[PDB]
């Protein structure tokens, strides 16, 4: 199968740098156009743009938007794709897509997608979560206050995954450069506080992993 | 136009 | 530089109803040497990467469902879906590739259903919390439909409006109602210098506003 992984995106302060990479397997890359493609949260998708195959010199083509300040790049041997970012704006935050651009028979299409990896522009601190257990009828709804983190984003789950019916996890709300968020879970009450329920939250910005058990 | 383009 | 300007920016529609989206292109995105109009449809499911559905205007991606189909030609194409499912949530971008790359501002699609009721829960805030000096109190309002609604907070009887955040989930996968969680934020003194902590909310669904509430001892 074809895939591309898009990588180093991270938290950047507003006047920096940053090089994404995009490795890539199951195709002849050499053979393939490649273009790049941002969106930032809650927007709409934007063409970076892209990098002709060898046989076309390799040049390049951008956006409006970023023409000039970002550079796009390739390394055929290792199938790699590059994309250089330089003097990074606010407005730059945004999860970076990777994309076969597919020429042949002349379709020009986007067809093979990363899952992109997220770039956020801020000269707050990466700051780890404080999460908080919520607690009070066939059914009980707990809840799970993650607190004062950044930046996004915070992987939640319940029961290692095991809980997934019946949750509600809402989009953090950026507070004095802070994110907060929670989730609620519903079960019946026959199964608490009768099995454990326990609330997971990972930040893999600071490298923090929390489980939170509910307790009456 | 760049759909021109081949390969 | 083709500008794409797509319309509706959302629309609502009901499972097994038809639906339309427009895509209009600044510049002929017809080629007179390949023969073909070079505007590509995506679909994009919540968290999840775009996903092509059509090329060439017209021609539909390997594996994408018949209900889907695009037409149009020149400057102005088109998007339908025969028999919606739920399934097809997502938001719908078009695109150009006649020269360089330029996406459409993308229509919203959003499932229509019953209207329901939200489940209201409120929690007084943890211990744990309290201890480090902090007090937020979370109200939870979960699976109502349509999305407005209102949320009010009462401490001791009197309007709170300082302080509150809400936030809005997107439709639920499962029964595409919506939910919404409101956090109230006191300071563990300003949260003891009051007992009542009510939350009401308020949804098309009744006149009478849905209360819950606790007090701190
Ligand atoms: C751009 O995309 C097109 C289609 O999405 C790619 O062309 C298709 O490539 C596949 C495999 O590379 C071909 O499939 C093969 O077909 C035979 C019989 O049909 C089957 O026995 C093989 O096992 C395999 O399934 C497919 O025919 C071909 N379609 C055509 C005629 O264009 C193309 O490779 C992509 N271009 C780039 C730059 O990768």
């Amino acid at each position: 199968e074809v895939n591309l992984v898009e990588s180093g995106g991270g938290l950047v302060q507003p006047g920096g740098s940053l090089r994404l990479s995009c490795a890539t397997s199951g195709f002849t890359f050499i053979d393939n156009y490649m273009s790049w493609v941002r969106q930032p949260p809650g927007k709409a998708l934007e063409w970076l743009g892209f990098i002709r195959n060898k046989v076309n010199g390799y040049t390049t083509e951008y956006g409006p938007s970023v023409k000039g300040r970002f550079t796009i790049s390739r390394d055929d041997s290792q199938s790699i794709l590059y994309l250089q970012m330089n003097t990074l704006r606010t407005e730059d935050s945004a999860t970076y897509y990777c994309v076969r651009d597919n020429g042949s028979d002349y379709r020009w299409y986007f067809d093979v997608w990363g899952a992109g990896t997220t770039v956020t522009v801020s000269s707050a601190k990466t700051t780890p979560p404080s999460v908080y257990p919520l607690a009070p009828n066939s059914m009980v709804t707990l809840g799970c206050l993650v607190k004062g983190y950044f930046p996004e984003p915070v992987t939640v789950t319940w029961n290692s995954g095991s809980l997934s019916s019946g949750v509600h996890t809402f989009p953090a709300v950026l507070q004095s450069d802070l994110y907060t968020l929670s989730s609620s879970v519903t079960v019946p009450s026959s199964t608490w506080p009768s099995e454990t329920v326990t609330c997971n939250v990972a930040h893999p910005a600071s490298s923090t992993k929390v489980d939170k058990k509910i307790v009456p | 136009p760049t759909s021109s383009e081949q390969i | 530089d083709i500008v794409m300007s797509q319309s509706p920016s959302s629309l609502a529609v009901s499972a097994g109803e038809r639906v339309t989206m427009t895509c209009k292109s600044s510049q002929s995105l017809f080629n007179s040497k390949t023969r073909r109009n070079y505007l590509a449809w995506y679909q994009q499911k919540p968290g999840q990467s775009p996903k092509l559905l059509i090329y060439w205007a017209s021609t539909r991606e390997s594996g994408v469902p018949d209900r889907f189909t695009g037409s149009g030609s020149g400057t102005e194409f088109t998007l339908t879906i025969s028999s919606v499912q739920a399934e097809d949530l997502a938001v719908y971008y078009c695109k150009q590739s006649y020269n360089l790359r330029t996406f459409g501002g993308g229509t919203k699609l959003e499932i229509k259903r019953a209207d329901a009721a939200p489940t209201v829960s409120i929690f007084p805030p943890s211990s744990e919390q309290l201890t480090s000096g902090g007090a937020s109190v979370v109200c939870f309002l979960n699976n109502f439909y349509p999305k407005d609604i209102n949320v009010k907070w009462k401490i001791d009887g009197s309007e709170r409006q300082n302080g509150v955040l809400n936030s809005w989930t997107d439709q639920d996968s499962k029964d595409s109602t919506y939910s919404m969680s409101s956090t109230l934020t006191l300071t563990k003194d300003e949260y003891e210098r009051h007992n009542s902590y009510t939350c009401e909310a308020t949804h098309k669904t009744s006149t009478s506003p849905i209360v819950k509430s606790f007090n701190r001892n």
